[PDB]
């Protein structure tokens, strides 16, 4: 449905009253040390 | 004197709770001011189970009224019996739960819970010998579901040795279009499986189908649905409110009805089924009563009792009738329908008879069954839950309240385990 | 074989620690490649206390080098002995602690601590019989103070039955203008009071005054300050590094020096005081050494020893000298100065004599005193802390790291308690 809406011109940047876009919602729904030897 | 503390949470819980008090008040002769005006002494003999006796010989329900929705206080106070409730027992918030279980259980509900616990502590300590608690609530919304199950859990900490009984209204897309209701109900069932001793499954799916198919109502309203709810609640509590031998308290009912702790979800049924405004021309005979109350068309949970087996049954007959005829009829349904009764629990069907019938009926019967077919209700919710959960649909509304996705997984798994346990006992044989 | 694990944290800790290793490697005949080229079997007898024997008969310090500051690894590795150190024992982070104890103890330091603990665990398990740990660090900065005390606490959890010893550089506004140094030092002292078995108080106030007043240096540099540091650290570790009877291990030193668990802050002293490049024309006599090491102008902590009493003392004489003359002098300073020695701890002054003197000296002497006069150092810090703390000055730098203001109150109170305990024993009599 996200696809057919986008092909019919849906605005991907459109924000709701909580400042969220549609993809922000799907992302919200979705839910170490690096040893580097340096020469001196 | 075996007191029960009643708690009503949310819009549904308060709606059916109010109807419960209007109905049982009429049976006991108690008017909205708390005065008694009856003919029978059986009305007041066990009035103490549900009512406190205030100064001036008045009776006041031992009821706590809760809602995060502030507007609910006005609708309760404006009801026919809103005058009878203890003003200090009304605990209302300002911001509702917005059909969100997480808001009712963890955030807005948690902000209000200590105010409710203060009022249940006061009613409980005033009891000569508290039996336990009775909660009316729905599982599809946010307050009754989330805050009701939060209340159960907190009450269990302070009163672990008391019976926790609930009247839990199950959601149906036939009566509500709220997308998240399967989420709220699954999260609540997870709580009920662990923290209640006995739960009456009042299913909106069965209530809608009874109104539409049996009562012939094109568009059942909540009043129509709630007429069945109150009629059920009156029947299932008859043994607790009137003098009798069988299932006279919540603990003796649980010892008779629950053979395995988690298997405590009862399928309620009643006969004759009636609508508001339907007059009774003649009283049902004992065989009509017995046949109808066991019929799937008379169950308050949308489950086919012939798709499972009865672990235990409590049958309550109300009104003046032959006890010899009742016994014969009760033995007849068990011997004719022997394949829907577990053979490894001998004499699992207990029958009580109360002389006082409900309003407008000379004869009636209420059924309470602990049937393995109740898994049909849980499977229906589980399927709806899974359809959304696999798409991670609407989760931000719950995780945004601090909730972990792992809680949804745990609740789903627990309810699915419950279903496997019913199936295990359905397939058990007396080897 | 009584191994010690050495840890150096922060800019001061690594500066002092490198000088420690340059000094004791020279004393033990070890060159920057780890080869031995000495002229005495006494140099190798207990080499194992500080050095591991690697393949090829090489000696490598059992030292872990830690810093949060970027750029410090190169300056350590480029030092005179920078190549003797085990490459894997260097734990250097990207983001400094910005003179903030909270950053070193709770945030940046906590992000790096498990990498350090891995390397101390490996050195500790390789030990035939580990004595304990030695940490060099300052208390006025953020890494040595905060992360050093975090390391002490974590090391104490895994090795609770081992001695925790520190060389803790106290701050002075004479050498550093950083406004928050009294905060960092008070927070560190609170940690040291609870978690170390013995601490050498190397005070930058005393070091600056020795350089300025005694050595006649108009503007002492850190090299000047550290020339005294290295001389002290060499002297106080002599009993641990060479064959002897007295205080040969960290535990026997603690049993001799610490009557009460919290009173484990020592005031080191040394004779003769010299500057870098100053030649010794003649060796001091035994009375000159004894008189001087006990003099207030020769103490490494800015405290007047005649403003308190000595609970215990450890005196170490280094060089070829008469032991009869040493004993006479040690009995004379105690009999002539009897009012500055507690009478309820008989024979509280222990004296060792090691044949090997330090570099450029034919004779030297080192003093370790556990004096109640050390409260002058704690009172000075406490007063500086209180001046800012009552104004709630600069607290956002600490509470912004998640810290609670209550921790400052607890640290202030603990250090003030420590001061009252010294005063209690200062006033005690052998009644
Ligand atoms: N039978 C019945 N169900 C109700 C009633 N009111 C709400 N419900 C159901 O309860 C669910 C919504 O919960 P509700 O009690 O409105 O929400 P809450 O106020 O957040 O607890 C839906 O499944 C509704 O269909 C009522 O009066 N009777
Ligand atoms: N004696 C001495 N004090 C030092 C030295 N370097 C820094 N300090 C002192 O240590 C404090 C600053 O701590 P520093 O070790 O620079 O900070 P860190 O890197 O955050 O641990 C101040 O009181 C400085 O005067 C040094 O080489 N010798």
């Amino acid at each position: 449905i996200v696809e057919v809406l986008l092909k019919y011109g849906a605005d991907v940047n459109a924000q709701d009253k909580f400042g969220k876009t549609a993809f922000d919602i799907s992302i919200d729904n979705g839910g170490s040390v690096q040893i580097v030897y340096k020469p001196v | 004197m075996r007191e029960i503390v009643h708690i009503q949470a949310g819009q549904c819980g308060n709606q059916i709770g109010a109807k419960f008090w209007e109905v049982i008040s009429d049976e006991h002769g108690i008017d909205p001011t708390g005065s008694y005006h009856g003919d029978s002494d059986l009305q007041l003999e066990r009035i103490n189970v549900y009512y406190n006796e205030a100064t001036g010989n008045k009776y006041v329900p031992r009821a706590i009224l809760v809602d995060l929705e502030p507007g609910t206080m006005d609708s309760v106070r404006s009801g026919p019996f809103g005058q009878i409730f203890r003003p200090d027992n009304f605990v209302f918030g300002q911001s509702g739960a917005g059909n969100n279980w997480a808001k009712g259980h963890y955030t807005e509900g948690a902000e209000l819970v200590d105010s409710v616990l203060d009022v249940v502590r006061k009613e409980s300590e005033s009891c000569d010998c508290l039996q336990g608690f009775q909660l009316t609530h729905s599982l599809g919304g946010g307050t009754g579901s989330g805050m009701g199950t939060l209340l159960i859990s907190k009450i269990r900490e302070e009163y672990p040795d008391r019976i926790m009984n609930t009247f839990s209204v199950m959601p149906s897309p036939k009566v509500s279009d709220t997308v998240v209701e399967p989420y709220n109900a699954t999260l609540s069932v997870h709580q009920l499986v662990e923290n209640t001793d006995e739960t009456y499954c009042i299913d909106n799916e069965a209530l809608y189908d009874i109104c539409f198919r049996t009562l012939k109502l094109t568009t059942p309203t909540y009043g129509d649905l709630n007429h069945l709810v109150s009629a059920t609640m009156s029947g299932v509590t008859t043994c607790l409110r009137f003098p009798g031998q069988l299932n006279a308290d919540l603990r003796k009912l649980a010892v008779n009805m629950v053979p395995f702790p988690r298997l405590h979800f009862f399928m309620p049924g009643f006969a004759p089924l009636t609508s508001r405004g339907s007059q009774q021309y003649r009283a049902l005979t004992v065989p009509e009563l017995t046949q109808q109350m066991f019929d799937s068309k008379n169950m308050m949970a949308a489950c086919d009792p012939r798709h499972g087996r009865y672990l235990t049954v409590a049958a309550i007959f109300r009104g003046r009738m032959s006890m010899k005829e009742v016994d014969e009829q009760m033995l007849n349904v068990q011997n004719k329908n022997s394949s829907y009764f577990v053979e490894w629990i001998p004499n699992n069907v207990k029958t009580a008879v109360c002389d006082i019938p409900p309003r407008g009926l000379k004869m009636s019967a209420t059924f309470i069954g602990n049937s393995t077919a109740i898994q049909e209700l849980f499977k229906r919710i589980s399927e709806q839950f899974t359809a959304m959960f696999r798409r991670k649909a609407f989760l931000h509304w719950y995780t945004g309240e601090g909730m972990d996705e792992m809680e949804f997984t745990e609740a789903e798994s627990n309810m699915n385990d419950l279903v496997s346990e019913y199936q295990q006992y359905q397939d058990a044989t007396a080897d």
